[PDB]
DNA sequence: GCACGTCTATTATCCTCAGCGCAATCAGCTGTGACTACCT
DNA sequence: AGGTAGTCACAGCTGATTGCGCTGAGGATTAGACGTGC
């Protein structure tokens, strides 16, 4: 029940649906209407909520009370939440019944035992002075795109491409994914983009050994069927979304794989990636600190020279949303 | 084992029991306890037998005043042969398992040239005169001369079975044509005749669609045998197409010839009852009349008989005695054989049809032949136009009529292109432990150009270049056979032409074999052989056919066999003869159908039969392919089976060519592993 | 009558209407019939008009 | 038998009924302008009508299907029963009453989306 | 008498128009995180 | 010093619109024979 094929949900044994549709605020649609008054008029056995953390939302919360059901069921990965709302989930739906020990199910073999790395970039100077000449909320982009970052998210990715590993690249602010993809001529999700075109691509990026690199904007960090992957290199994500992050991380394992998380020193990032980081150590992961890429200088990267790199000034500079 | 169905066990012969089958069974309780029709869906020609048997025993045994005769009707002799030898296997089951014997009688009808004894009729292949030569051999004059013991060759297993098999019946025991040919040159009997007094005192019997469509046997091989029995039509997607057949006629020079050939000996036969003689002798010219008239078409259901009744002047009454006829002035003039004498039958058999039914009908002349259009061909053929007439002596005369194929994806376009009402709306998707099978839409190539086979761009090259590549890159994925389907023998001929001019079809050579099915029934024959025997090892081959051909059903490809299909383009019957229009038509002004709608349904009914053929059996598997991004319209989607769509991911309605591939590859690798029952 | 356009006002009036064939051009290497006017029956001729009048 | 709703009399048989179960008889047929038919596409733009509203609302609205002279291989026009149009549009939009003002409103917000994109 | 350049010819074939149903597009609402300012 | 109302950057969803795809029917434009040079 989604208002995309209506396979006649009237009269069914298992109904699936979605949230911010059960609990319009406006006008629904005259089947979806009557879908709905059919369905408020029985009880429900085992009503099952699939990422049960926003559970706690102005409209996603009377979900609950809009339908009768005896069992209310939820599922998560990642119970961690700001705003402190979990302590509601506790009488929303019931108490946390099971934790899975995640150490111990990668010890089993049959969670892949990701290596996680949190490498930082220092700021280039030509950065740095309109880092801190500007903070109203213009930096943002700034440590976004910092050239040395920039240079070690290429030589990450095409290390793993001359060893034959899926790579998964998480990426907000799509102003800056917009240049950062389209300068290494690789494919990357937008994320209003449609509906096919984001279905084909994530259906080649498996069965594909030409292409096995791609660029998600903020779409990712949900609970989609994005194929195995074995490197992720997230750049400029959010605040301080632990969620989020623990997403990602769940987006890779399924040292068999390894994720890697790019940050800019003196920056506002720095402090994000650490206060970040405090649900997967105690998780049990533990996020070596690399300084030094080895072979950096070894082969050719973009922004070598400082006439881009200050070129690149006045393109990042050319936002100027007033 | 035993099932316990909401009111009954059933004895089932095999142990495990698959959810479909479950549920199908259920359906078909809930359709016989409602006495009423309905259509049903089921995606394995294998393994709904033996359920349909099973369910059908249990009921009879259940409620035997409710159900007293059984008909499962099919479309050729095989499935005749191999659903008798499965309610055999059922049989033996049953008595094994309880010890005791039951008085059910089975046996199998067929054509008389299937069931005869005789040596001297066997060898020759016309099955116009086998029947002849047996009347002629064995009649109502034959009896009646045989009292002072005539000295001529003539048939004696009638004279035998009338005085020694119409006494002993045969309460138990089901018996397979073959069977029934032993027992009756054992008996010296006919099996016709046996089976013709048999029939009466039986449990179930299973023949094919014409001894029940056609209504000038029908009503000879089933008048009064139960007012309450139930029939199944086992695969028949196409039933509409042999209902219409069924009331089709056509006349050409040669019926015109052998006719006036034929009266003069008749007439001398006769100068050594008068209300025919002179009726039967001016009735030639009048259909002769259009042959030395240059016209495109007439089309005068109601006024034909109109201007009949101008030129000579002739009642409609007595047209209504033509049949009665047959049977009476024939036998009279003792004919010698039926040979040179079947146009004259099927004349009076055209004027019955145009004097009785008339309502929904159409004439239609063609002055056009095939590479020859005008030279001398007027072809008058009397199409029918509604798929109801052929239904309706079968919806009034029994119960719980059940329509079941392969493919009935639409089940709102079955109700109303025949008079029906359903009661069912019933469909089954078959489950494994894994996906059997991978099918996929194929739209633009690597050029990003459609692949579409549209009519503007049959001549394109760029369409012709994408379709040779598309067949050579899958070629060397898929292994051990690959069945392509075209539009028409004139596209297909057109492509393979373009494709030797270029140096493409060689790459296709080098990699599998190729072979082409034309309209020689023994070249067809010879060229299925050799394309097996070539799958068999690893050479591997490629089948190109067509859509709308006697190859498309004539043969199933068995696992191992075709492990892919592809279908070059949505496959749309040409609308010129001007006989699809007028049925078009009919259907507008009279069901309310769309002809866009109907001719899309048509298409997609002739693709998924000619792409389901590629799984037979559980332990079976295949890939599936749609050359065309009109396959990518979800009007043509929907028009799928249902045990089809679930399976066809949204992902891949309109990749190319290279992502296909790799899909095939993948799909191919990961479906070689053992699986487990 | 010589109107432009007229053959389309008869199809949309379904009244018959005939190329009216004066000439010959042998213009290009072939000859080809030359067209003046359309012919159409006198009793639609008065309806005809007014209609090539309301459509041109 | 069936009583025509202007004459009175009684009949078995008539096109309307056949067709869209109207009460009238053939001598009674309006056809002209009291049974005038209209596409389906005109119906929707005229009456604000949609696809429910005219296959899902009972009671049911039959169409009949009539070949398009301008183009032969294009889906064929479907016509509607013009009185059975204007009675389910006044029984979902209430009368002629304030959806009038609600296309009124309707080309505004269309105007007001056109200068947003300009 | 032979071959080459030049003047002329008594009906055929190929790029563009026309209503409905499916898919694409935008408006409105909400979530999720941080940022920020004013009052108790 | 902490709580709350806005504000902004991305993302999602559903509810209308709203141009686009289904095929058949229209109006445009090189070779044979004769003069002549060898
Ligand atoms: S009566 Fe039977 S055995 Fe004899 S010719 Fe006919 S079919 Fe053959
Ligand atoms: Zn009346």
């Amino acid at each position: 029940f989604t208002s995309d094929a209506k396979d006649k949900p009237i009269g069914c044994s298992v109904a699936i649906s979605t949230y911010s549709m059960l609990g319009h605020t406006t006008k629904r649609s005259w089947e979806a209407e009557r879908v709905m008054e059919w369905l408020k008029t029985q009880e429900w056995g085992l009503m099952i909520l699939d990422e049960v953390h926003t559970i706690p939302a102005k409209m996603f919360r009377r979900v609950l009370t809009i339908v009768q059901a005896h069992c209310k069921l939820g599922l998560t990965a990642t119970l961690v939440r700001e705003d402190d709302k979990i302590v509601d989930l506790n009488f929303l739906i019931g108490p946390k019944l099971y934790e899975a020990n995640w150490m111990e199910l990668q010890n089993n073999g049959y969670i892949a035992k990701v290596q996680c790395a949190e490498v930082w970039c220092p700021m280039s100077p030509e950065f740095y002075r309109e880092y801190v000449a500007i903070k109203t909320k213009k930096r943002i982009l700034l440590y976004t795109m910092n050239p040395n970052k920039f240079r070690a998210c290429q030589f990450l990715i095409k290390f793993h491409e001359r060893r034959n590993d899926k790579i998964i690249v998480f990426a907000d602010n799509v102003f800056a994914l917009k240049e950062y993809a389209i300068r290494l001529n690789k494919p990357y999700i937008y994320g209003p983009t449609s509906q096919g075109e984001r279905m084909q691509i994530l259906q080649n990026f498996k069965h594909n050994p030409k292409i096995n690199t791609i660029f998600i904007s903020k779409v990712g960090d949900t609970s989609f069927d994005l194929p195995e992957a074995n490197v992720l290199i997230q750049i400029s994500s959010h605040g301080g979304s632990r969620r989020q992050e623990a997403q990602r991380l769940g987006r890779v394992l399924r040292y068999n794989a390894f994720f890697y998380s790019l940050v800019s020193q003196d920056t506002q990032e720095m402090a994000y990636s650490t206060k970040r980081q405090r649900f997967l150590v105690d998780q049990g992961y533990s996020f070596k600190v690399i300084t030094k890429l080895a072979g950096m200088e070894e082969e050719d990267l973009a922004f070598s020279t400082k006439e881009e790199q200050q070129q690149l000034l006045q393109k990042v500079l050319a936002a100027t949303d007033l | 084992m035993k099932l316990n169905v909401d009111g009954l066990l059933v004895y089932f012969p095999y142990d495990y029991i698959y959810p479909e089958q479950f549920s199908y069974m259920r359906e078909l309780k809930r359709t016989l306890d409602a006495k009423g029709h309905g259509v049903l869906e089921m995606p394995s020609g294998t393994g709904k037998t033996v359920s349909l048997l099973a369910l059908i025993m249990a009921y009879q045994r259940a409620y035997p005043l409710e159900v007293t005769k059984l008909i499962y009707c099919s479309r050729t002799v095989p499935e005749i042969e191999k659903v008798i030898e499965e309610l055999r296997k059922l049989l033996n089951f049953y008595e094994k398992q309880e010890g005791e014997k039951l008085p059910f009688l089975g046996l199998a009808l067929s054509s008389r040239k299937n069931l005869c004894i005789h040596p001297e009729v066997t060898p020759l292949r016309f099955g116009k005169d086998v029947d002849g030569k047996c009347h002629s051999l064995t009649a109502s004059y034959v009896r009646a001369q045989y009292q002072h013991d005539t000295s001529l060759p003539h048939c004696r297993f009638y004279e035998e079975f009338d005085a020694h098999g119409r006494e002993v019946p045969l309460p138990a025991g089901i018996y397979n044509l073959d069977d029934l040919k032993a027992l009756g040159r054992r008996q010296g009997w006919c099996p016709y005749f046996l089976a013709r007094y048999s029939i009466l005192h039986a449990n179930v019997v299973v023949y094919s669609y014409h001894y029940l469509l056609d209504p000038k046997i029908a009503d000879l091989v089933s008048k009064e045998l139960a007012r309450k029995a139930v029939v199944v039509f086992d695969e028949a997607h196409n039933i509409d197409n042999v209902c219409i057949d069924s009331m089709s006629v056509n006349l050409t020079r040669r019926t015109l010839d052998r006719c006036q050939g034929n009266l003069e000996t008749l007439q001398k036969t006769v100068l050594r009852a008068e209300h025919f003689l002179g009726f039967l002798r001016r009735l030639l010219e009048y259909v002769k009349w259009r042959l030395r008239v240059q016209h495109v078409v007439q089309e005068s259901p109601p006024a034909f008989l109109s201007g009949l009744a101008q030129r000579v002047c002739i009642q409609r009454k007595p047209l209504r005695f033509c049949a009665e006829r047959l049977r009476s002035l024939l036998h009279t003039l003792e004919i010698t054989d039926l040979a040179d004498f079947s146009p004259l039958t099927l004349l009076a058999n055209f004027a019955t049809l145009v004097s009785t039914y008339a309502k929904g009908f159409t004439i239609i002349i063609e002055p056009f032949d095939d590479r020859t259009p005008t030279i001398a061909n007027p072809i008058l053929h009397f199409s029918c136009m509604d798929a109801s007439l052929a239904i309706k002596p079968v919806f009034e005369r029994f119960q719980s009529v059940i329509i079941t194929s392969g493919t009935l994806s639409p089940l709102d376009i079955y109700p109303k292109i025949l008079d029906f009402h359903p009661v069912t709306m019933a469909t089954f998707t078959m489950t494994l432990a894994r996906v059997c099978l991978c099918p996929m839409i194929i739209g633009r190539g690597n050029d990003q150009v459609a692949i579409s086979s549209k009519f503007e761009t049959r001549e394109d090259i760029a369409v012709i270049r994408n379709y040779g590549n598309l067949l050579l890159e899958m070629s060397a994925v898929v292994p051990d056979g690959i069945v392509a389907f075209f539009t028409s023998y004139q596209y297909m001929e057109s492509t393979v032409a373009s494709w030797y001019e270029q140096g493409i079809l060689e790459n296709i050579q080098r990699n599998k074999l190729l072979f082409i099915e034309t309209q020689d029934g023994a070249e067809t024959s010879v060229a299925l052989e050799k394309y097996q025997e070539a799958c068999e090892n690893g050479r591997g081959a490629i089948l190109l056919s067509v859509a709308r051909g006697k190859v498309s059903e004539g043969i199933d490809f068995v696992h191992h066999y075709g492990r892919a299909v592809i279908m070059f383009g949505v496959p749309y019957v040409y609308t010129q003869s001007r006989i699809l229009k007028a049925r078009l038509e009919y259907l507008r002004d009279q069901f309310q159908i769309r002809e866009n709608d109907f001719l899309t349904f048509d298409a997609m009914r002739h693709a998924a039969q000619c792409v389901g053929r590629a799984i037979r059996g559980k332990t079976d598997y295949g890939l599936m392919v749609f050359a065309d991004k009109r396959f990518a319209r979800g009007d043509k989607r929907g028009k799928l089976p249902r045990w089809i769509q679930e399976h066809l991911t949204d992902a891949n309605l309109n990749l190319t060519v290279d992502e296909g591939v790799q899909v095939a590859k993948y799909f191919l690798r990961q479906m070689a592993q053992p699986f487990h029952r | 009558l010589n109107l432009p356009n007229l053959h389309r006002v008869a199809r949309k009036l379904d009244i018959d209407c005939v190329q009216a064939i004066t000439g010959f051009d042998f213009h290009g290497g072939y000859s080809h019939p030359v067209t003046d006017g359309y012919i159409v029956c006198e009793e639609f001729k008065d309806v005809l008009l007014t209609a090539w009048e309301n459509e041109q | 038998y069936v009583i025509c709703e202007e004459c009175g009399k009684e009949f078995m048989d008539s096109y309307l009924m056949n067709h869209f179960d109207l009460p009238t008889c053939d001598n009674c047929r309006d056809a002209d302008d009291k049974h005038k038919l209209i596409t389906k596409t005109e119906a929707k733009q005229e009456y604000l009508l949609k696809d429910c509203d005219l296959e899902k609302r009972e009671p049911p609205l039959k169409f009949i299907v009539k070949k398009n002279p301008h183009h032969s291989q294009w889906g064929d026009m479907k016509l509607y029963l013009k009185l059975q149009i204007v009675k389910r549009s006044l029984e979902v939009w209430g009368s002629q009453e304030a959806l009038e003002e609600a296309k009124e409103v309707r080309q505004e917000n269309r105007e007001k989306m056109k200068q947003k994109k300009f």
